[PDB]
């Protein structure tokens, strides 16, 4: 995973509202690709599925994490009757 | 050359010629006439989204108040953003090939040169509908389309449906 | 209500136009709109045979109420025609000489 | 049984007969399935 | 005559025909009128609250009783309502959490102040 | 308009249309082959990102 | 806003290969139920329209695909619970954005001829000032979305300068907690419904040629746009001009 | 069509079917007047178009930003989520 | 474009009297001919013919028009006073 | 012309010049009388457009129905409500006389009978006629640039200032206005020439002249009425009282 931008660099770099996480590090060389190209689809490729790959453990932990809210609302509710 | 000025002028050209020249350009003459105008500014507008890919760097244009008041003031504004420039591409080219299209459809009918001037200021109030940069500008073309829209639709004053 | 007669003959006339142009619109395919017509005119062969003034006035307004039932939202009108789209596009106005109202300019 | 069935003869004969009928649905198929293979063999 | 406001405007008129008010649409088109686009022979009488039984008055749909047509019409409108809200109870759970901010929440960069951190945040 | 209630001739279109259907028409498979082909993975649904 | 670009050179070559084929005919007629089999007579405006039709159900590889398509994904991939409920909604109007288009491409190419013999016989393609822009917008809306993708459906893209709170964005989320059948669903079912209504139109015809008085009264109110007219024009503009009268 | 119009009304926009013998005369000066009123409106036009972004220097903004501070600590001014 | 003539209306009425099968003969077919006598049509196979002619010109005929065309000539002359083909 | 384009805002001028200056802590208790009396004059006179059979009289009570949307922007109590009601006063003055005009000069003259009943298809026989006639029509309504929206938008705005709930039923005068006279001109505009109606002359130079001056004049303010705000800008401040 890469390391977490600095808060400064995200000002620096004008990453929008929506994307700053512990996943823009990956987004700012992209975009920097996209504009050296005219957003064509078939260049920079190889930069997009690296932040999509990002992206995806992103979302490994995401559902994780509501894996685990799904257990302890059995347990509550188990443990509220008895 | 300015860019961001030639989409805004050029079908004001195709709208004020066609009704002050009609009767002296005739119909043979305003059908390629208003074609050809709208497609310059429809390679310019491509053009500029070619640009703007580059950096995105918006370009707007200012003009004389049109009121000052106390905390008020509305300025005649043209910016194309983005937004814009999406808005832009789309709408001058659908404009243009109907242009095109139209010369062929409607060669038997009598009153076309009345009829590509109002395609072409249907065409210019929509420019200006999407290229202002106030609310008021917005104002302006959002209503002249729907009077554009009334010239458009009852194009056959005969006909009752119609009107 | 009356047997036969050049009114009754009209009236039987427009209902039979009729009950073919409603049952027109209703069909899309050629094949089975034919058959249709064909089936149609089975009824109105079966019938108008019928002697008395009573049952004939009863099967008459009864195929009359059974014709409204089967109503269209848009009949196919030719264009060129008052239901048409091709109806006043250029009526071409009447050749007229100008009238005159003031003396001094026109 | 069918009264107009001399004239309703032309729309079901050789113009618009069902085979007929589907010719034009797909014109470019042929000539893109045998240059999709051309494609997919010359790729490699 | 046939409609409630002709009614209403009876007991006004006073040396004035009182015709039956008819559409000058549902007459038929093929009867040769003076005006074809009118369909109005050239001295006949204008009725009661003529502009509403004009060719320039409204529509006038005939296929549908207006009051049935009231009936379909809000039928449907709470069909599709009464549908969707039923079906907002047998819906599925999603299977993500809603997804965290740096930051405690970006709420230096959306504007903010420490005295202000809930109203403007994120999940953090 | 030679006959009438009877059958009809084969049409006769101008050999440019006939090809531009044919140019249109190659392009349309054609294109649609390419873009199935390049992104099956992504258009059917394949290889879910949730974790085991 | 990608939709809305797309769809803009989509009914453009809608309505001019509908003006085309009015055109073109001697009669100028408008019912679907008078044109009949014009599939050999005109085969241009055939391959223009089914471009646009195919682009028009988002059939994949044309523009309409990824206009379209990912509306529909980010009504599930949401994060409120209610928009569940308008997938099934936007759901049901692809497969009846089939249907139509079908009708509309059956009845006026495939079909049993109609009309008279001598529209048959006079009928012929267009000038060339009515050829030009069907091709040049057919070419368009095969291209414009895999060319402008990545311009307006980014992994990140900063063109549109617009900004999304960052809990409305969905976008990450909307990729990716899909599951394989309900993206694979509205591909297969928008093409099976469409060779459904068609394979349903030639060799059986009877289905939707049925007589019952309760299906033609339900045609006849969606025939009559959803009686809406009537419901706006006798209880609004007559009422409106009565008291206004009064 | 081509049916017969009267030839007595005169409209700006030409009449029905509006076709004058010397068009291609008459269209050399519209298109002259067309380039020329393109050309002189553009060229017009040039110093009142400014970029969008970068404009003014960006220490000026933060000198604004600051200024606004000093005025807002003048009058006492909360914020607005401060309650 | 394509703008008919009187035998034009000519041929595509005794043809389309030809396809028609409750006629009496396919030969005593004249210009002046009574649908109603000399073709041995009944008041209801007439009217059936009007709907085929109606449909076969691509125009529409009030009920007052349609009854008034007895023979075939008026019918010709009928078909050929409307400015629609 | 000389009533409705002068008496008109001569009140309209007397109601600035006379009442806002010595009763002004009585003119505070009493705004809500004006805005029922000028609310219901715009709602029910415009209204009562819509059932007419005379053709002049519709052009009356459009003006009436403008002078009921002025007088909300002068007792406002605010510097856009007074700018927009002098705007309007100035630009209806200029664009109401030359309807006055397309009413009595070039159709009563020429025919004798203001029945609107009669006139029908215009166009095909006076097309630069039919030119003004839709073009002093949606002068008229409230479709911009021409000077007659810029005294309405400021009114409205100012009327929205003093009482917001007030100025939420009076915005819908944009559709009222429009309702009457675009029911008027497509009428007078479209259709098959009139069989009452036998074919004169098309309008004269002289009244051309009037017509290009009285149009000229509201497009000038449209587009910029910025070009008397030199007199005003005293006169704007003088009448509000806000303590
Ligand atoms: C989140 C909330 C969502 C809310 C959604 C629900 C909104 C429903 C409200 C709909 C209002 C529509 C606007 C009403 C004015 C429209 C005027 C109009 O369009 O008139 C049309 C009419 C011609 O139409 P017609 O003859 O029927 O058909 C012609 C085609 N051949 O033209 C004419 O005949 C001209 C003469 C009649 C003009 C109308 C006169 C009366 C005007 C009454 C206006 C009422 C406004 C307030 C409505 C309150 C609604 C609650
Ligand atoms: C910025 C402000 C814009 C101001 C617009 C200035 C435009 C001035 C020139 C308009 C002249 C239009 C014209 O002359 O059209 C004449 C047209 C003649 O009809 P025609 O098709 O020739 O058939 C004749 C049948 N005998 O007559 C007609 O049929 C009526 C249609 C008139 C079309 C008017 C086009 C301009 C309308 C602009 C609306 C401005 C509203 C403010
Ligand atoms: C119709 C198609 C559009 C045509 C557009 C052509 C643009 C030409 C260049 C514009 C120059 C400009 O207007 O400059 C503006 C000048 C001086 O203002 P400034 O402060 O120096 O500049 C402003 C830029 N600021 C803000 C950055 C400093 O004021 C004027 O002129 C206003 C004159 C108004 C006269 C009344 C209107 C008459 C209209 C009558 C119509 C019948
Ligand atoms: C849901 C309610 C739909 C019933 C309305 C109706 O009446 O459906 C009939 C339509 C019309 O069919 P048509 O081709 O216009 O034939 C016209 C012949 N009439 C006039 C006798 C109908 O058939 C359809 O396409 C709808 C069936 C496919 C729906 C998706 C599966």
């Amino acid at each position: 995973f890469p390391p977490l931008l600095s808060q400064e660099d995200m000002k620096k770099h004008k990453i929008l509202l929506a994307y700053r996480d512990r996943c823009a590090a990956l987004l700012v060389p992209l975009n920097e690709c996209r504009k050296k190209n005219y957003y064509m689809p078939w260049a920079c490729g190889h930069e997009r599925h690296e932040y999509e790959m990002c992206e995806v453990a992103d979302f490994q932990r995401r559902v994780k994490a509501m894996d685990k809210l799904k257990a302890e609302k059995i347990e509550q509710a188990k443990a509220a009757a008895a | 050359y300015n860019a961001i000025s030639l989409i805004i002028i050029l079908p004001c050209i195709s709208w004020l010629f066609p009704l002050f020249f009609g009767r002296q350009l005739g119909y043979v003459f305003v059908t390629r006439m208003t074609s050809t105008l709208i497609i310059i500014t429809t390679l310019i507008t491509y053009y500029y989204f070619y640009q703007l890919l580059g950096n995105n760097n918006p370009i707007n244009l200012e003009l004389f108040n049109y009121l000052n008041i106390d905390y008020l003031d509305i300025n005649y504004n043209f910016e194309i953003d983005a937004l814009t420039i999406t808005m832009l591409l789309a709408i001058t080219t659908i404009s243009s090939m109907v242009h095109i299209y139209s010369i062929g459809y409607m060669e038997t009918d009598p009153h076309q040169v009345r009829f590509f001037s109002l395609l072409s200021m249907f065409t210019f109030w929509m420019i200006i509908l999407v290229t202002g940069s106030n609310y008021f500008v917005l104002f302006v073309g959002w209503e002249f389309i729907g009077v554009t829209s009334y010239l458009l639709i009852s194009f056959w004053v005969t006909r009752l449906q119609a009107m | 209500p009356v047997p036969f007669s050049a009114a009754n003959k009209k009236l039987v006339t427009s209902m039979y136009r009729q009950s073919l142009k409603l049952a027109r619109n209703w069909i899309s395919n050629r094949q089975l709109f034919r058959q249709k017509a064909v089936e149609i005119r089975h009824k109105f062969d079966q019938n108008a045979q019928i002697s008395n003034p009573r049952l004939l006035a009863r099967t008459l307004d009864e195929t009359r109420a059974h014709l409204y039932e089967f109503r269209h939202p848009d009949p196919i009108v030719p264009p060129s025609f008052p239901g048409g789209t091709k109806y006043e596009r250029n009526v071409p106005p009447r050749m007229e000489k100008i009238m005159q109202h003031n003396l001094y300019e026109p | 049984k069918d009264p107009w069935a001399r004239r309703e003869a032309w729309r079901y004969q050789t113009n618009f007969t069902r085979a007929n009928r589907f010719k034009g649905a797909a014109p470019g198929f042929g000539i893109a399935v045998v240059a999709f293979g051309a494609y997919l063999a010359a790729e490699k | 005559i046939r409609a409630s406001f002709d009614k209403a405007e009876e007991p006004m008129l006073g040396d004035y025909p009182d015709i039956d008010p008819f559409p000058a649409q549902l007459k038929n088109p093929y009867k040769k009128y003076d005006d074809q686009q009118d369909r109005r022979n050239l001295e006949e009488p204008l009725s009661v609250n003529d502009d509403l039984y004009d060719m320039w008055s409204p529509d006038r749909f005939t296929h549908f009783k207006n009051q049935d047509a009231l009936k379909y019409f809000i039928g449907f409108l709470t069909i599709f309502f009464g549908a969707s809200y039923v079906a907002t109870y047998f819906v599925p759970e999603k299977a993500a959490i809603p997804r965290e901010f740096p930051y405690e929440g970006l709420w230096k960069e959306s504007g903010g102040t420490e005295k202000s951190k809930a109203f403007f945040g994120q999940r953090s | 308009n030679y006959k009438w209630n009877g059958p009809l001739p084969r049409p006769h279109v101008s050999a440019g249309h006939r090809i531009a259907t044919k140019f249109l028409g190659a392009t349309m498979f054609f294109w649609m082959f390419l873009r199935i082909k390049e992104e099956y993975p992504a258009m059917l649904g394949l290889h879910n990102f949730y974790p085991p | 806003l990608f939709h809305l670009l797309g769809h803009a050179f989509f009914k453009a070559l809608l309505f001019m290969s509908a003006g085309s084929i009015i055109h073109s005919i001697l009669n100028e007629s408008q019912d679907i139920r008078t044109y009949g089999g014009l599939l050999s007579y005109l085969p241009y405006t055939y391959i223009c329209i089914t471009i646009a039709s195919l682009s028009l159900m988002a059939m994949p590889g044309l523009t309409g695909y990824y206009t379209k398509d990912i509306i529909i994904e980010s009504t599930y991939g949401s994060y409120s619970i209610s928009n569940y409920v308008v997938y099934w909604i936007a759901y049901l109007s692809a497969v009846l954005t089939c249907v139509y288009s079908m009708k509309i491409l059956y009845l006026t190419f495939y079909s049993n001829p109609n009309n008279n013999t001598i529209t048959y016989y006079n009928a012929h393609e267009s000038n060339i000032y009515i050829t030009l822009p069907m091709f040049i917008l057919a070419i368009f809306a095969m291209f414009a979305g895999w060319i402008l993708k990545d311009i307006y459906l980014g992994v990140g893209t900063d063109f549109v300068g617009t900004h999304i709170l960052p809990n409305n964005f969905s976008y990450f989320d909307t990729e990716f907690s899909i599951t394989q059948f309900y993206k694979l669903l509205p591909l297969i079912s928008a093409i099976l419904v469409s060779i459904l209504i068609v394979v349903l139109n030639e060799f059986f015809a009877i289905v939707f040629n049925l007589n019952n008085k309760y299906i033609n009264t339900v045609y006849s109110i969606f025939n009559q746009k959803l009686v809406s007219d009537q419901i706006l024009n006798h209880f609004i503009i007559f009422k409106g001009l009565v008291t206004s009268g009064n | 069509g081509r049916y017969p119009f009267p030839k007595d009304v005169i409209s700006m926009t030409g009449g029905w079917w509006a076709n004058p013998s010397n068009w291609k005369l008459n269209g050399l000066f519209a298109t002259g007047i067309a380039v020329g009123l393109a050309l002189w409106v553009s060229t017009a036009t040039l110093p009142y178009t400014r970029r969008r972004e970068g404009i003014t220097s960006e220490s000026d903004i933060s000198k604004w930003n600051a200024a606004a501070g000093v005025w807002r600590e003048r009058h006492g001014k909360i914020s607005t989520g401060e309650a | 474009a394509h703008v008919l003539t009187k035998d034009m209306i000519q041929e595509r009425i005794v043809a389309l009297l030809e396809s028609f099968d409750k006629v009496n003969d396919a030969k005593n077919i004249t210009a002046t001919a009574n649908l109603t006598s000399d073709l041995g049509l009944d008041s209801l196979d007439v009217v059936e013919v009007v709907m085929a002619i109606e449909e076969e010109f691509g125009l529409e005929i009030p009920d007052h028009d349609a009854d008034e065309i007895k023979t075939v000539q008026q019918a010709i002359d009928y078909v050929s006073a409307q400015p629609a083909a | 012309m000389i009533l409705a384009g002068l008496i008109l805002k001569l009140a309209l001028y007397a109601i600035l010049r006379l009442l806002l200056p010595l009763l002004c802590e009585a003119q505070i208790l009493y705004t809500p009388m004006i805005y029922i009396i000028s609310l219901l004059t715009i709602i029910l006179t415009s209204l009562a457009t819509l059932r007419q059979i005379d053709l002049k009289v519709i052009i009356a009570y459009s003006s009436i129905s403008h002078m009921g949307i002025a007088i909300l922007g002068v007792c406002s109590n605010t510097s856009l409500g007074i700018y927009g009601s002098i705007v309007l006063g100035v630009a209806h003055g200029f664009v109401s006389p030359a309807l006055f005009l397309i009413v009595g000069g070039i159709l009563y003259d020429r025919y004798h009978i203001r029945i609107v009943n009669y006139y029908k298809g215009l166009t095909t026989y006076m097309p630069q006629l039919a030119t003004y006639i839709i073009i002093l029509s949606f002068a008229n309504i409230g479709t911009p640039l021409t000077g007659n929206f810029t005294g309405e938008f400021l009114s409205l705005q100012g009327g929205f200032i003093r009482n917001p709930i007030i100025g939420g039923i009076s915005c819908i005068s944009v559709l009222l206005a429009a309702i009457y006279q675009l029911k008027l001109t497509n009428k007078l505009t479209g259709g098959i020439s009139s069989i009452y109606m036998h074919r004169t002359n098309d309008v004269t130079i002289r009244e051309k002249f009037i017509m290009n001056i009285l149009i000229i004049s509201t497009l000038i303010i449209g587009i910029c009425p910025q070009i008397m705000y030199n007199l005003l800008y005293w006169t704007v401040n003088n009448y509000i009282y806000i303590i």
